[PDB]
């Protein structure tokens, strides 16, 4: 994936999806 | 000498896995001023981070046996060379770079080099010591992420804290 | 029109649309 | 619900359900 | 009173609540 | 007690008095 | 992409890459 295309997968997660995904970087990073 | 070719394939090995490389005029620093720098990577990086006097001729081939590109540039005349194997790679080209400044001295002075590989100019120098950690790159990349979320919470509670605001500005004109 | 239903329907927008929504109530309060 | 009608049905909470969706939210979605 | 005026805040929607913001704002400045 | 009544009586209420409003109104919510 | 995909893309980041896309998101998100 290419950067814009990261941004263009984050833009079609749900908001349900998208505070998963928070919660798993600040696991994986900080 | 042939202690080159133990130099050369030392360097060459070090090259492979570093995480920064910049090549840096240091011609006219003196050796208290050396071991200044040195004394400013280490309190960051311990052994992590170095910054070497090493004759442009083996700096050549060990970056060439490294497989990197287009460095030639950045070795016209006598160049010492930063580079950092363990840790944030960004710090290293912030403390080099406020230690020129220190120094009084030409900031063009700091040629270019390689941030995880990417090639980088004298002129971006500049942008990369603007540059947050890495681990600051992260916690923001979190809130950039999670602003949706976030602006959404701010948003209906700030309706409260309007009011609250205003009241207090009543208060505060009496 | 309930909280529960109001936060249920949110989880259902997309970021983009999320995004959207707060440029909207920003705007309006 | 679409995101106008979402606007529309938190302008008819009253400012004790405001007060709850806020707390609310910032749990499920964090 | 004051317990009054909160029970009645309470009892507002949220557009009335942004219209008596608004109001408040508007007697200074 | 409408939007201007309850305006009414805040504008009434002693540096004190919206002390004490601000500090309910906080716990309240 | 799922989210697990989009955290994996972002993991081989380097730096400067992360600061790209810190940088994209940020226009995008307000």
């Amino acid at each position: 994936m290419t950067i814009d295309e990261i941004i263009e997968a984050i833009e079609k997660l749900t908001v349900s999806e998208l505070a998963e995904l928070v919660k798993k970087l600040e696991d994986k990073f900080g | 000498r042939q202690q080159k070719e133990l130099i050369v394939k030392e360097m060459s090995e070090i090259f492979k896995k570093t995480s920064l490389i910049l090549f840096a005029d240091f011609l006219g620093f003196t050796v208290a001023d050396l071991t200044e720098l040195r004394s400013r990577l280490r309190e960051k990086y311990g052994d992590g981070a170095r910054f070497r006097v090493v004759k442009n001729t083996l700096l050549n081939l060990a970056l060439k046996n490294a497989e990197y590109e287009g460095y030639e540039e950045f070795l016209k005349g006598p160049t010492a060379v930063l580079y950092v194997t363990e840790g944030d790679p960004v710090e290293a080209v912030k403390i080099i770079y406020n230690f020129y400044k220190d120094k009084k001295a030409d900031l063009s002075r700091l040629k270019g080099g390689f941030l995880e590989g990417k090639k980088f100019t004298a002129e971006e120098v500049e942008n990369i010591a603007k540059l947050p950690s890495k681990e600051e790159l992260y916690a923001m990349l979190v809130g950039r992420v999670k602003a949706p979320i976030t602006g959404l919470v701010f948003a209906l509670s700030g309706i409260l804290r309007n009011l609250v605001y205003v009241l207090n500005a009543i208060k505060e004109k009496k």
